[PDB]
């Protein structure tokens, strides 16, 4: 199978800026009738993806001139002279010269910013939730930024790390900073076992600490 | 004008098979050159499972054939795919789109889960705490995705975070938060109100202290 490796994975980019992303082929993707079938592709949130370029470098129809396509064997480069507001999201390439036919991981062009400390929020379970025998522990590390943040329980002094449910939100449109949700799922029982409950935001000191007492 | 709609069952049992429509306007399915179907895995990769020429012929995914099928009807501009014996692995958004010398047209896209588990609406819970406030939503234990959540019918969006669903065991959970003035809460109502379609549930949590 014909391997596609984007480069990079993730491209943080000013508006205005110059961006380069990179599709390198595993193997030659020249089809038996001369043509190469390299395409590229934007995919917004929620949205299906869009095809910008395809057989190298025809911009499809309604794709400005700011974006080109270019290269040969196995080098194959989308370049974005300028970057605007409406072209952030996942890039990807794709071959159609051999079967299977085959996308690259995908490149995320993200906006850079100022590095921004997470607010933490933690909350016991609900008074309504423990009356069905369950007790979910709820924490959130909102408004960070870059990604380099981590959630740790600690459960009356000891490290939590088993039924911890974690998810991570998108870039935020609104000021280019992420958030993540960390749950503890207990049962009531298991939740009356234990007094200091500890959520904490971690870097590669220091970590930002809230916590309450059952 | 060019449109390529998705249809067919949101839902498949496992080893049961998955069946969907690309209804084509805008133009003829008998247009050069390719009909393809096309799969995003959950927050991920794409695959091209396979195409139908505008003559008829098939060319597929080789890991995917025999277990797929993709046909056509000329007449009623639709192309079809068939997916056999389904694993909670074929969990994905599934698109149609077109290949030729103009480039390419996709669909929109719809999400096909494969699971065992039984449609469940989901338990939500006030999350009130122990200059600004945070507060949430837990939106517990609901099957299939998606639900939709908003703050005060969407006058709080501008402090709002949901989160992405987490599948845990065969059912999922999210929460939602919403920060807000400290003079806002709780002089003021400040209310989650969650919406599951697939079991026609829509729920209002109130967030209320102590
Ligand atoms: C090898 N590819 C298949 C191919 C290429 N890129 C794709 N790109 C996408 N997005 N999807 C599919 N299915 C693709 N399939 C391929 C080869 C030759 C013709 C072809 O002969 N095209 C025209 C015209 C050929 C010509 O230029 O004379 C025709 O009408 O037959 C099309 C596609």
């Amino acid at each position: 199978d014909v391997l596609l490796t984007q480069i990079p994975l993730s491209l943080p980019v000013s508006l205005g800026d110059q961006a380069s992303i990179s599709c390198r082929s595993s193997q030659s993707i020249v089809h038996s009738n001369g043509n190469t079938y390299l395409e590229w592709y934007l995919q917004k949130p929620g949205q299906s993806p869009k095809l910008l370029i395809y057989k190298v470098s025809t911009r499809f129809s309604g794709v400005p001139d700011r974006f080109s396509g270019s290269g040969s064997g196995t080098d194959f480069t989308l370049k974005i002279s300028r970057v605007e507001a409406e072209d952030l999201g996942v890039y990807y390439c794709f071959q159609g010269s051999h079967v299977p036919l085959t996308f690259g991981a995908g490149t995320q062009l993200e906006l850079k910013r100022a590095d921004a400390a997470p607010t933490v929020s933690i909350f016991p379970p609900s008074s309504e939730q423990l009356t069905s025998g369950g007790a979910s522990v709820v924490c959130f590390l909102n408004n960070f930024y870059p990604k380099d943040i981590n959630v740790k329980w600690k459960i009356d002094g000891s490290e939590r790390q088993n039924g911890v449910l974690n998810s991570w939100t998108d870039q935020d449109s609104k000021d280019s900073t992420y958030s993540m949700s960390s749950t503890l799922t207990l049962t009531k029982d298991e939740y009356e076992r234990h007094n200091s409950y500890t959520c904490e935001a971690t870097h590669k000191t220091s970590p930002i600490v809230k916590s309450f007492n059952r | 004008d060019v449109q390529l709609q998705e249809s067919g069952p949101g839902l498949v049992k496992p080893s049961q098979s998955l069946s969907l429509t690309c209804t084509v306007t805008g133009f003829s399915i008998t247009s050069p050159y390719a009909w393809n179907w096309i799969r995003q895995f959950p927050g991920n990769t794409l695959e091209w499972m396979g195409y139908i020429s505008y003559r008829g012929s098939t060319t597929y995914h080789p890991s995917l054939k025999s277990r797929i099928s993709i046909t056509r009807d000329t007449s009623k501009n639709q192309f079809f795919l068939q997916l056999n014996s389904v694993t909670t692995e074929d969990t994905a958004t599934y698109f149609c789109s077109s290949y030729g010398n103009y480039g390419a047209y996709s669909g929109q896209g719809t999400l096909v889960t494969v699971s065992a588990a039984k449609t469940t609406p989901p338990s939500v819970y006030p999350l009130a705490p122990g200059s600004m406030v945070t507060l949430g939503c837990l939106v517990k234990g609901y099957f299939p995705e998606p639900v939709t959540v908003t703050w005060n019918s969407g006058s709080l969006s501008s402090g709002v975070h949901t989160f992405p669903a987490v599948l845990q065991s065969d059912l999922y959970t999210l929460s939602s938060s919403v920060t807000v003035p400290s003079s806002t809460w709780p002089s003021e109502t400040v209310t989650c109100n969650v919406a599951h379609p697939a079991s026609s549930t829509k729920v209002d949590k109130k967030i209320v202290p102590r």
